């Protein structure tokens, strides 16, 4: 499709500004204790009467506050960040943040004078969690996660692609009713809205850049290419620069089928350097290059191998103990719900149970893709590929969702 | 089902003040809290949805804010063309239900 | 695969003896001249420190001293769960192919979980499997799949050759086999000495 299709605002800021901020939040061993950690910059005439406070409230209670003036520390032979300033709270048994109990917290960042007058503010809703790989695990908050996910496209039969508030929340509640931890944005950066209500409702989300090349010969071709660096380097910094301040994102993905380059290792580097706080998952070329933190295969089954040349697909039990492997395993996508289906589904479910490498994964996928046509007598009717005399075409190939695209489930 | 109530169920103003009208949920809602004006003898109007999101071709008078169970509805400075019938509706869950409505008046 | 001639299963707990400072000396002799004595052999590829003796102290000095002697050779030992720091590879015995039995301190995973543990990395072969007792041998080939399948898992040795049965004669000097018990011999394991793949006379099973 095409347009205008998200929204269009306009933002007035102040000459002198908040140009961007990030949080992060470091514990102790037990998790009595936190550090919150922002850093932010600014925009515009430095002069020493500026000021910035970052409080955090817990609800009407705030429950620290820190100030100070820019300046940062001496980062190298020629100093610091003038226009830079990190502050560091100190919280003590802070409320974690999961997707069992997404205990929130607000974050205010005043940019401010020293006589005390506001210049602006902006905020955020901080969680308190922390995400690692030790071990062959997955952890969050010290405990292996068991990811009981999905993949969804933003899609809706009347309006195409524009997403609204009512549908997120509908989708969301129904996945949470149904059993659902977490969500893979398939593929690519989602409306806004989305993470904050994740961050709020309780949701695992997977981020992922909007980088998929599936139909070049060979996949590789574009990702492969010192050209495309630059194209595709775009796509995952900004993303990250606008999602990495929300609790709910647990994992940063590359993209999807666009094989196996030295862009992505290139781009896989560069996240781990800016935001160490979590993973990075990419499962083009293999499942298992180097540009990915876990091994996260489509399709692969549980028990038979499917051996295709350079990127056989293992059964998920063996892949773990193929030789020097240790990484988690988690699929990015499973279990093709493309109408009558789901047979096997517990033969997942089970290994999953068993073997603890093998964290779960996403099924594959949410919504049915069809879209609303009306007949003879202005009577609607599901439509899919090639019903629009659209060309060429993969026909029924776009409903595999789990549920309907007016969200009755299958 | 989700209750909501509205308070005060009347409002006298005179053109020019500002009002602002409640709406309180049994239970939570989230932000799923529309508000709607309706006149004698016509269809209802939306003027905000989700809680606080304007409408293309209302007022910009007209503000929404709260989540949870607590909504408000404020009208800063009211106009004669104001007056009427304001109902709020939510859609957090099946049914939806209407608030039993508030009245403003002029004063 | 040569095997000092240690095992303590009698005690209680098993590590009793080979947990015990004063038995090191005993252990280390049992250790140290089997490897002086075959060392020399090509058909030994590993060197194993008993069988169920529990997992003591004195198995990792003795482990130690043969990776510092002969590091020609892996050294095994199946003892205290099968994979502690006294072997180099993973070798339960009776470990199931896709069950878990998961005793306390001792637990036997699945052989196709077992590799993917956290932190695991040897390869597996059973030290016993497919106890060959009787009617026996149902599954094998579920073993022989896995074995196929999964690289790390590098076979195993099964349970066992020879029915350790023996001869004895009736009223008319005519012979039969006799096992645990027969021989007015207490207490006794009765059958239990027949797990072999073949009869005591080497006719198969």
């Amino acid at each position: 499709m095409s347009g205008i299709f998200r929204d269009v605002s306009l933002l007035h800021k102040p000459t002198t500004q908040i140009s961007d901020f990030h949080v992060a939040t470091r514990f102790n061993d037990d998790f009595s204790r936190a550090v919150l950690e922002a850093e932010v910059q600014m925009c515009g005439e430095l002069r020493d009467y500026l000021r910035v406070t970052v409080s955090l409230w817990q609800g009407e209670t705030q429950v620290a506050s820190g100030t100070a003036p820019f300046g940062g520390e001496i980062i190298d032979e020629r100093g610091g960040y003038a226009d830079r300033v990190t502050l560091r709270l100190n919280v003590e048994n802070p409320k974690l943040w999961s997707a069992e109990i997404p205990n929130l917290y607000r974050a205010v960042v005043e940019l401010h004078t020293a006589d005390g007058t506001l210049i602006e503010a902006e905020a955020c809703d901080v969680g308190f969690r922390e995400v690692r790989i030790e071990n062959g695990l997955l952890l969050l908050n010290g405990k292996p996660l068991l990811i009981r996910g999905v993949n969804r496209h933003e899609h809706h039969p009347l309006h195409g692609q524009v997403m609204d508030e009512q549908t997120m929340v509908q989708d969301i509640l129904l996945m949470k009713q149904n059993n659902f931890n977490a969500v893979r944005c398939s593929h690519y950066p989602n409306h806004p809205l989305w993470y904050t209500l994740c961050d709020r409702y309780g949701l695992y989300v997977v981020d992922e850049a909007n980088i998929e090349t599936h139909g070049m010969v060979p996949m590789n071709r574009l990702t492969d290419d010192p050209r495309w660096l630059p194209a595709m380097s775009e796509r995952v910094t900004r993303m990250v620069q606008r999602d990495r301040n929300h609790p709910s994102v647990i994992i940063w993905s590359l993209g999807n089928e666009s094989g196996h380059g030295a862009n992505h290792d290139a781009l896989y580097r560069w996240i781990k350097s800016v935001d160490p706080s979590r993973p990075v998952q990419y499962e083009g070329g293999g499942a298992d290059t180097t540009a990915t933190d876990i091994i996260c295969p489509m399709y692969a089954r549980v028990d038979e191998d499917q051996p295709f040349p350079a990127v056989p697909k293992w059964s998920i039990k063996k892949w773990l103990s193929l030789p020097g492997e240790t990484r988690p395993l988690i699929l990015c996508e499973y279990a093709h719900a493309m109408g009558n289906s789901l047979g096997g589904f517990a033969k997942y479910w089970q290994a999953f149970r068993q073997y603890p490498r093998l964290q779960g994964g996403f099924v594959w996928d949410w919504v049915d893709q069809s879209l609303i046509k009306y007949d003879e007598n202005g009577n609607p009717w599901s439509a899919y590929g090639g019903d629009f005399g659209d060309t060429p075409n993969d026909r029924q190939f776009c409903m595999n969702g789990l549920v309907f695209a007016d969200r009755t489930p299958h | 089902d989700i209750v909501l109530t509205q308070s005060p169920a009347t409002l006298s103003v005179t053109p020019g003040n500002s009002v602002s009208l409640s709406c309180r949920a049994s239970q939570s809602i989230g932000n799923d809290l529309h508000w709607y004006q309706q006149k004698s003898h016509e269809s209802p109007r939306l003027l905000i949805k989700y809680a606080s999101q304007s409408i293309s071709g209302i007022p910009s008078r007209f503000s929404g804010s709260g989540s949870g169970t607590d909504f408000t509805l404020s009208i800063n400075s009211v106009e004669t063309e104001d007056f009427g019938m304001y109902f709020c509706q939510q859609s957090n869950s099946w049914p939806y239900t209407f608030g039993g409505g508030t009245k403003l008046e002029i004063k």
